[PDB]
Order: structure tokens, then sequence, then C-alpha cells
């Protein structure tokens, strides 16, 4: 079930996944646009893939891995899952900005 | 020509090791992760599998006076297990050493050919040559330990200080990717040896008495009041369960078997193993694919020793290697193998003087009127389509795919002219086959026949570089793990068999044969069978 | 480049069953990697399998497994996820991610490219 936690849009945001594993090799974070599939954004928990420029930049804190996006937010709007361990693989409850 | 250094041809081995004899697992390594992509990772690999081999050489290279002998073994072994791991895609474990040691020497003659000759010569003998050649001097003990402990430290810095820098890259490598592990040569073969070595130690020291399991199978009905039984289990050698035209073929392997009523052919099939030594044993274990251990197979009770105690006579009419330990707690009287022209009389019918499987039918009649009012299971093993010599196992006769590929190698031939070879032998096998079901309709006024066949594994034919079986159970491909299976019986002896469809595995073959006499025995009671 | 794109939808009753493709283009080859992602109408991502076709491993999340089996033509460059006995809520959009390619010390194997999806609905 998707849940809409930051829903402030025009700042900094930080939305939180509780990995039950550690794994912090394996964890990922996907951007999915309403109607598209999602998009890769942020892995390794503190590397970055290419198409943003440092937008998103990530890091982690002891077990919980967290999403920090810097600049405002024009053009984004999806929805942003955490993912915890590659095998096998479990996805977190989803998050929307608006 | 100056006198060299021990450990700069130690450190020169090691390089032509690492260089020469690791090509497959180098391929793959650049092929799942690419070159382009992946720089840091694989300089460590070949970083690591450098310090690896010279770490090896080094340990068993540690004496002064045996160096050059340990270099010529270590060099003749790895260009010997790097062309199989190269052109045949194999690996080396515990399973394979023991196939490799269970061999006679005309199975080994087939896998002989120029161009493997050729290749040792030129990686193994020719370095061979190089390193007994030269001169070597041996400095004072103190200063050669010195040296000795260097070299160690190195390669355990080359070893370790990679696995460091990159420890999620190594640590992911380790958990997901621990096949590759198994095609670096001659490392693996070392290992291999020795946990080949500690597994004969274990069953020496094991006990010689049976583990009993079907103490309370008790035969239902004797042969006295009833029709008695004759059932003819024909164990396959290699067959894959796709090349059969009733699962869906485009040619027609088996057209003997549609024109004979009766044949039900089960669509999916999962042997025990990828290899006949590791499979017959699973085949006939009351044990299951999950718990059954090929240590101890020959020690444990089989269906054959239930089926002979009950009162059931049994023969076995080898043709391809041996009964690989199945064939033991019983009188050897039964065992005949076919092999030779001494027992088989249907011999010299091809240029190759290869015994057919036709001839194993060859006198069954005998022992039939020698057995006669009791149950017998006439067991037949095939040589099937025993590579890698496809075009070897039929006659002219079922030449019937053309081209053929008579080479001796293949990684030459192209697939189809391989395929057409695999299926040639695929129609001889059904011929056999047929010839059995013709012959059990024949004694069907005085018997209630049976027929049962299924073969102990598949075969690569080409499939991601893979060509022949023997492959770890852990993570072979499928097609060395899809096997026919036909039943055929009389449409009078009251034996229903389950549906076409149904999924079973090498386990369903105990069950089914009990199930052929009436003996139910709680260890097996609660499996699948072929039959109802 | 990578182009992996789905298909095999349509309608399906319940305790029938389904048969997907994937992995057209060449990207990197085939073998390795390449997962199943299902998603609810409206919920959130939830993984359905992942085979690593050349070793013979798969792995199942245990609401999907028993039911699910997943194939591989290496030699199409296409995986199969064969689907019996579906009930109402296996009813979702399923999509196929590789994953592949570390730079350096930076690591990886995510699921990174994805397809259109093939809408799978049960009634
Ligand atoms: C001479 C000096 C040598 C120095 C050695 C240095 C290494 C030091 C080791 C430290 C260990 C720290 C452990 C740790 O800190 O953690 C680790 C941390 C990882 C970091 C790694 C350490 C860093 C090292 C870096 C430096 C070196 C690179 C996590 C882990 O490693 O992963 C853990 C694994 N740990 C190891 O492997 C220790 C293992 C370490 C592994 C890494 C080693 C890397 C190679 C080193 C090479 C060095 C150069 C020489 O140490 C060993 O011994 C390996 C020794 C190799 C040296 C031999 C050299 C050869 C020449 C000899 C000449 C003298 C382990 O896996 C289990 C087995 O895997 C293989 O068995 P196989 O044989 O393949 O079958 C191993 N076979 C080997 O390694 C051998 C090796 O590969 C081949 C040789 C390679 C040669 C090197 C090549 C060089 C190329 C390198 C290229 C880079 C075997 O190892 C053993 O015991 C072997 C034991 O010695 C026997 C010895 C007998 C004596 C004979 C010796 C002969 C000597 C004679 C000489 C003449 C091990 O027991 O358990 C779980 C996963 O298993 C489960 C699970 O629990 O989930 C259980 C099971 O599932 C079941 C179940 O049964 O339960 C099965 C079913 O029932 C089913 O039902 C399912 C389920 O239910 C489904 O339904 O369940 C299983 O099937 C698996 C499946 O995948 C799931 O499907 O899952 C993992 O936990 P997890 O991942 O963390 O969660
Ligand atoms: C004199 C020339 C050679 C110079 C080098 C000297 C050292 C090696 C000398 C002998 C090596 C010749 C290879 C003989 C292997 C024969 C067994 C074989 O490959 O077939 C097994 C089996 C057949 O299936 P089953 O029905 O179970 O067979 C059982 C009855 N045959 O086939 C396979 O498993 C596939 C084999 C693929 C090719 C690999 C060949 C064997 C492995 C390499 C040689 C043996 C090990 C070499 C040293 C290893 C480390 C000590």
């Amino acid at each position: 079930s998707p849940s809409s936690l930051s829903a402030s849009v025009g700042d900094r945001v930080t939305i939180t996944c509780r990995a039950s594993q550690s794994v912090s090799s394996a964890v990922a974070w996907y951007q999915q646009k309403p109607g598209k599939a999602p998009k890769l954004l942020i892995y390794s928990a503190s590397s970055l893939y290419s198409g943003v420029p440092s937008r998103f930049s990530g890091s982690r804190s002891g077990t919980d891995f967290t999403l920090t996006i810097s600049s405002l937010q024009p053009e984004d709007f999806a929805t942003y899952y955490c993912q915890q361990s590659y095998w096998p693989i479990t996805f977190g409850q989803g998050t929307k900005v608006e | 020509r100056r006198s060299v250094s021990p450990f700069v041809l130690v450190a020169s081995v090691a390089v032509f090791l690492t260089a020469t004899a690791n090509l497959t697992f180098f391929d793959k390594i650049s092929q799942t992760y690419p070159i382009a992509d992946n720089l840091g990772f694989v300089l460590t690999i070949a970083v690591v599998l450098f310090g690896a081999m010279l770490l090896i050489t080094t340990l068993l290279s540690s004496y002064r006076y045996v160096l050059k002998p340990v270099l010529i073994l270590l060099l003749i072994m790895g260009a010997v297990t790097s062309y199989f791991t190269d052109t045949y895609g194999t690996v080396y474990d515990t399973t394979m050493l023991q196939n490799a040691l269970q061999t006679d020497q005309a199975e080994t003659k087939d896998l002989l050919n120029a161009a493997f000759i050729m290749r040792i010569i030129g990686l193994g003998v020719l370095p061979s040559l190089l390193v007994a050649f030269v001169k070597v001097d041996y400095p004072t003990w103190g200063k050669g330990l010195m040296r000795r402990l260097g070299l160690i430290v190195a390669s355990l810095a080359l070893i370790l200080l990679p696995v460091v820098a990159f420890s999620s890259h190594y640590a992911s490598f380790f958990r997901v990717h621990k096949p590759l592990r198994s095609y670096v040569n001659p490392i693996m073969p070392i290992y291999s040896v020795g946990k080949l070595a500690s597994i004969e130690y274990k069953k020496a020291s094991a006990p010689k008495d049976t583990i009993y399991h079907a103490k309370d199978a008790v035969q239902a009905t004797k042969p006295d009041m009833r029709k008695p039984r004759l059932v003819v289990f024909v164990v396959g050698e290699t067959a894959r369960a796709d090349h059969v035209s009733f699962n869906g073929y485009e040619r027609d392997t088996f057209p003997q078997l549609a024109k004979i009523d009766g044949v039900t052919n089960f669509s999916n099939v999962t042997s025990c193993g990828t290899s006949t030594a590791y499979s017959v044993p699973c085949m006939f274990s009351y044990l299951g694919a999950d718990e059954y251990d090929v240590d101890t197979a020959k020690y444990q009770e089989n269906v054959l020793d239930t089926l002979d105690r009950l009162g059931v006579s049994i023969l076995w009419r080898d043709n391809n290697s041996d009964s690989k330990g199945v064939m033991d707690k019983l009188p050897k009287a039964q065992f005949a193998d076919y092999k030779s022209a001494t027992n088989n009389a249907i011999c010299n019918t091809n240029p190759y003087n290869e015994c057919r499987d036709v001839g194993m039918l060859v006198g069954l009649d005998d022992f039939v009127a020698a057995n006669n009012g009791k149950d017998m299971l006439i067991m037949l093993h095939q040589m099937g389509n025993h590579g890698p010599a496809y075009f070897k196992r039929y006659d002219e006769k079922f030449a019937k795919f053309t081209p053929v590929c008579e080479g001796n190698e293949l990684a030459k031939c192209e697939h189809q002219s391989l395929i057409n070879a695999y299926d040639n032998a695929l129609l001889a096998t059904d011929d056999f086959i047929a010839q059995s079901i013709q012959w059990l309709q024949t004694h069907s006024n005085a018997y209630d026949v049976s027929m049962l066949y299924v073969s102990d594994h598949g075969e690569s034919l080409g499939e991601n570089g893979v060509y022949l079986h023997g492959m770890p159970n852990a993570f072979a491909p499928k097609e060395q793990r899809s096997v026919p299976a036909f039943f055929w019986t009389d449409k009078q002896t009251g034996i229903t068999p389950m549906a076409t469809d149904t999924v079973l595995t090498h386990d369903a073959i105990t069950p089914t044969l009990l199930k052929l006499f009436d003996v139910t025995a709680d260890k097996v009671k609660d499996r699948t069978a072929f039959i109802r | 480049e990578v182009q992996l794109v789905e298909s095999g939808g349509g309608l399906v009753q319940p305790g029938g069953s389904l048969r997907l493709s994937c992995a057209a283009s060449g990207f990197n080859v085939y073998y390795s990697s390449i997962h199943w992602v299902r998603q609810a109408p409206g919920k959130g991502l939830e993984w359905v399998a992942s085979i690593y076709s050349s070793y013979s491993s798969t792995s199942y999340a245990d609401s999907v497994k028993g039911r699910f089996t997943i194939s591989a033509d290496t030699s199409k460059n296409t995986a199969y996820l064969q689907m019996n006995s579906l009930r109402a809520e296996d009813t979702a959009v399923y999509y196929c991610a590789s994953g592949n390619f570390s730079s350096w010390w930076s690591h990886g194997w995510y699921a990174l490219y994805w397809g259109q999806g093939t809408l799978v609905t049960v009634s």
C-alpha cells in the first residue's frame, strides 16, 4: 500500500526505510513515475547513477537508510521505494510527494 | 643458460598457469562482468588468482630436490584439466574425479584425439621440457627458507589485499557467483583430489554392514495363485527428455513406439544426477534425491536386494560400464556383462567393432525357462547416446539423418551435424526398446509382462558452451537432468500408469519396481510412482 | 542498448495459467541477473522471482512460491515465468529487470532497467 509521507515539496526531503538485513551494499532506490517504469536513481545506498546532477544524494545511519534531495523539484513528484537485499529482494511501502 | 633461482622458476610457472590454464574462467569473468565497466574488479581478480597460484606452487614445492618433478606434475595436470574445461566446458568436482577413476580404456580412447594430443604437447609437455632442461642452484637452507617465506607472504598479500580493498565486491562474488570458483585450474583439481581422498578414507573406515530400510517389505501375493510377472527395466544412458517425439520434437526419433499400443511417456522426469555413477545408485536407493549420498550408496539397502530376498530372482545384463555398485550384494552369477564378444553374440556389424544392445536379448529365453514359475526382473543396461562418439552407437540401417559428425571433436562439427548423430543414436535406442517390447509380447500367454525405461542423465550439445555431461548436481544445466521415460505393459495385467503430465523424478523408480510385484514398504510407500 | 520488453498479458481465469517473455535485444548478453517484479493496482512494488540463467539458481517470495516456475531460453535471449493456479490477488503489472556493472569501488547488482509492463488480469 502506498503512503504520502513527505507531501511537502519545495525543500529537502528525507524518507526512511528499515532494513531487517543490514546488507548496506544491496540497498537502492527507485523513482516510479505514475504510469511509467521505475528509474534507478541512487544505488548501493551511497553512490549515484547517471541521470541526475547530485540532486538525490542518499546516505546511511546505522541500520536505517534515508534519501535526501537537495534542490527544488519542479519535475519529479513520483514514488520512491527502498530495496533491501538482492537474494531474495524485498521492497518497502513506497512514498509520495505533493 | 645461467643458473636460475628456484623461486623465479616457481613464479614463472604460476604466471604461465594463470595465463594459459584459466582461459575458460577468464572468459566467464570477462563475459559476466564487462571489462569496460568493471576494470578494477577484473584486475583484482587476476591479481588474486595469480597470488593463489603462486601460493599453491610454493607450498607443494617447498623442498629443493622435488622442485622439478612437482613442477612437471603441476604443468601436466593443469594442461590436461584445462583442455577439457575449455573444449567441453566441464568442471572438476569429487563426483567428476570419481567418474574419471571408474573408467575403462575403451571409453577413454574416444576422448583421445589429435587436437588434445597437440594441445598437451604444446602446453604441458613443451613447458615441461623447458623446466626440466634448465639449471637450478639451491642456496643454503637459511636463505632458501627466508626467500620461501618472502614468497609466501607476497602471495598472501596478493590474495588478501585485493579482497580487503574490494570487500563488498568480493563478498558478493563469493556469495552469489560460487560456480566460477570451480572453473579455475589446477587449484580446483587439487581441492577435488583432497576431498576425494578424505571421502575414500571415510569409506574405508566405514563398517561393512547393511543399513536396512525395508525390513517390513512383504509380498502381497506369491507367484503361485497368480500369473507370474516379468519386468524388463531398461536402464538408459544419455538421452534428453525434449528430444523424443512424444514430448515435442520436429523430427521423428521414436517412430517404432508410436505403432506399439500401450506405451505411455511422461513429459517431466528429472534424474538424480548428471553422471551415471552418481545416478544409477540413486535410482534404486530407498532414499530420495535430497537424502541420497553416493559415498554410502553401496552400503545402504537397495530395492534390488529387497526383490532378491523376497523371492524374485533378478538378472542384470550390463552393456555400458559396470553396475556402479548396485549389483554387489547379489551373487556374481546374476550380473553378466555384455561389453565383450565373449558374451555378446551380436557384434562386428559395424566397422567400429562395437557390441550393440540388441544382442543382449539373445539368450533370455534360457533364463526364462530356468526360472519357469517365479517372478523375474530382467534389467538391461544401455550404451545409449554415450559420447563423445554419438556416431558409433548405431548401425548404418539407422543412418537416416544426413550429414553426421564423424569427427572426434564436438567443437568443430556444426550443431546440426551433431544433432543428426545424436538423433540417430536415439533411433537405435528406440529400435532396441521396440525389440524388447516385442520380446515381452511374445511371452504374454504365460506372464504379465511390463517394461520401464528411464535415462540416468541428459546431455549438453552446445548451449552456453557446455558439450558433455558431468556438471555438479548443484548448478548443472536443465538439459543434463531432463530424461525420457517410457512405460509399456500388457492390456490384461491391470497395471494403470499415471498421467503423462505428472511431475516425477528419479525417486519414483523404487516405488514403481515395488508396486510392480505388489510389495508395500513404509520407507517408500508415500512416494509418487510411475504406476498406480 | 537494453530493450527488455514484456509480452504475454491478457485475460485469464482463476486456476488458469500464463507464460510471459522478456530480455529482447542484446543488452548484457542475457545470462545472469534479470528478475521479475510485479505491482498490484495502486500498490507498492513486490518482488516475485529472480532467475540466474547459467547456474540454474532461482528464488521466490513465499507468497508466489509453489505455483511459479521460471524457465530460460538463452538461445533466443528470453526469460519465461510460468504461472499456475492463479487467484484474485495475482492481478498486477509485471516487469523484468536485470542487474550488472559496478564501475569502481561502487558495487551494484540492482534491478536497474525495466519494461513497459504487461497487465495480467484475473477474473
Ligand atoms: C591452504 C590455505 C587455504 C586458505 C583458505 C582461505 C579461506 C578462509 C575461509 C574463511 C571462512 C570464513 C566464513 C565467513 O566468514 O563467512 C563467509 C564470508 C565470505 C568472505 C570469504 C572469506 C575471505 C577470503 C578471501 C581470501 C581468499 C580469496 C560467507 C560464505 O563464505 O558463505 C557461506 C558458506 N561458507 C563457506 O563456504 C566457507 C569457505 C569460505 C568461502 C570463500 C573461500 C574463497 C576461496 C579461497 C581461495 C584461497 C586461495 C587458495 O571456507 C572454505 O572452506 C573454503 C576453503 C578454500 C581453500 C581451498 C584451497 C584449494 C587448494 C587446497 C590446497 C591446500 C557456506 O556454504 C556452504 C558450502 O558451500 C560450499 O560447498 P560445496 O563444496 O561447493 O558444495 C563450500 N565449498 C568450498 O568453499 C570449496 C571451494 O569453493 C572450492 C575450491 C576453490 C579453490 C579456490 C579457487 C581459487 C580461485 C579464486 C578466485 C578469486 C563449503 O565450504 C566448506 O566447508 C569446505 C570445507 O573446507 C571442506 C574441507 C574438506 C577437506 C578437503 C581439503 C583438501 C585439501 C587437500 C590439499 C591437497 C561450504 O560448506 O554456508 C553458507 C551458504 O550455504 C547454505 C546456507 O546456509 O545458506 C547451505 C546450503 O543450503 C542447503 C543446506 O544444506 O542447508 C543445501 C540443501 O540442503 C538445500 O535444501 C538448501 C535449501 O534449503 C534449499 O531448499 O539448504 C548450501 O547449499 C548453500 C546453497 O547456496 C543454498 O542453496 O546455502 C554461507 O553463509 P552466508 O553466505 O554468509 O549466509
Ligand atoms: C597419456 C595422455 C594423457 C597425459 C596426461 C596424464 C594424466 C591423465 C591421464 C588420463 C586422462 C584421460 C581421461 C580419462 C577420463 C575417462 C572418464 C570420462 O571422461 O568419462 C566419464 C564420464 C562418462 O559418463 P559415465 O557413464 O558416468 O562414465 C563412466 C564410465 N566411463 O564423462 C564425463 O564425465 C565427461 C568427461 C568430459 C571430459 C573430461 C575428461 C576426464 C577428466 C580429465 C582427466 C582426468 C583427470 C586429470 C587429472 C585431474 C587431477 C588429478
